[PDB]
């Protein structure tokens, strides 16, 4: 019977075609995104959409084995082979470009590059379909053979180059993020020994400590300049600035409270009142990793009361300091 | 379940297996 036997060669064409048609759709939107208009959708942090890149990937790496495997023998395998691909390419086309607006329209040198590594991905399918079409039904030695084989390897290196962008990308969009966390802890470990009863390494004067007092001003004005900028370069900064600025404070506060010439109300007043300013400051540092993740006007807005908060607790530490005396 | 640490393991051997002029 002449049951229909080009189905499978039939398959590779209109994959050709759907193909053909994803790519444009992702130039269309390194377009876009190069002009600044991909915007995110609200939060949605790039963590979500990396699963969803990752585990589409893991499904085209095997349409890529069964294209291979499927070009020698039925023409059925073959179309229903090239018919998968095509479907999980889409997929994964279409979850990228969702990671790449999550990045935000304030980096679109970055979203860009995200979407081309799709679109390596997708060219790469392209030509793997026309290579099991040129080997549709061949046997090993036919140089088709090894051009499907050549053809695949040149998928799953693009593959690869796929999933090495993602991990490239969410590290740089994390480094400040991960950075801020690293000094929050910091904080809290110094704010524990500070806390502890053991005693600090030395007493000290009312000026030592004042000088330290007036450093959590230049970092809380900082630290609220990095939330509303957003910039990873002004997070980096905010995070060693703010380590090394509520450490010393809470180093000089102890040592001067604990100077024998201080009468245990105002050494405990003192304590107190430093213990209050690195607890609100860190409130402070976590709204600032909160409008990171959803950078809109409202958290932002919400900065001015945590700085209040702060600039609260070093009124009553400068009083303090001053009533050493 | 796989990371992207592993896979990217997994498809760099698999590109080999298929790169038809590697054949130890």
């Amino acid at each position: 019977t002449g049951i229909d036997p080009f189905t499978g060669t039939q398959a590779c064409i209109t994959a050709a075609s759907a193909v053909s048609g994803i790519i444009a759709d992702l130039d269309t939107t390194i377009m876009f995104a190069t002009a600044g208009t991909l915007n995110r959708e609200g939060a949605e942090t790039f963590a979500d959409h990396r699963e969803g890149i990752l585990k589409t990937a893991k499904v085209l790496v095997e349409d890529t084995k069964v294209l291979v495997q499927n070009a020698a023998g039925s023409q059925e395998k073959l179309a229903q082979a090239a018919q998968s691909s095509v479907a999980t390419i889409t997929r994964l086309a279409d979850v990228v470009k969702l990671g790449a607006a999550s990045l935000g329209a304030e980096d679109p040198e970055t979203q860009v590059v995200l979407i081309n590594a799709v679109k390596d991905v997708a060219k790469a399918l392209g030509d793997l379909i026309s290579a099991t079409k040129a080997a549709a039904g061949k046997v090993g030695d036919d140089p088709a053979v090894w051009q499907l084989k050549n053809s695949a390897k040149v998928m799953v290196t693009n593959v690869t180059s796929l999933l090495k962008t993602v991990k490239a990308v969410e590290d740089e969009a994390t480094k400040g993020t991960r950075a801020l966390e690293a000094t929050t802890e910091h904080i809290r470990q110094e704010l524990a020994v500070f806390c502890s009863p053991e005693p600090p390494a030395k007493t000290s004067t009312p000026e030592d400590f004042i000088r330290m007092t007036k450093g959590i001003t230049m970092a809380t004005a900082k630290a609220v300049a990095a939330g509303n900028s957003c910039r990873q370069e002004d997070v980096i900064a905010t995070a060693n600035l703010s380590r090394r600025a509520i450490a010393d404070m809470l180093r000089a506060c102890k040592e001067a409270a604990f100077h024998p010439e201080v009468a245990p109300d105002v050494r405990l007043r003192a304590l107190h009142y430093g213990r209050e300013c690195a607890n609100g400051y860190l409130e402070l540092l976590d709204h600032v990793l909160l409008t990171l993740q959803k950078p809109n006007p409202d958290l932002k807005q919400q900065l001015t009361g945590h700085s209040k908060r702060v600039a609260g607790s070093v009124t009553e530490l400068i009083q303090a300091a001053e009533a050493m005396k | 379940t796989l990371d992207i640490d592993q896979s990217i393991e997994q498809l760099n051997r698999l590109i080999l297996e298929l790169d038809p002029t590697f054949e130890p």
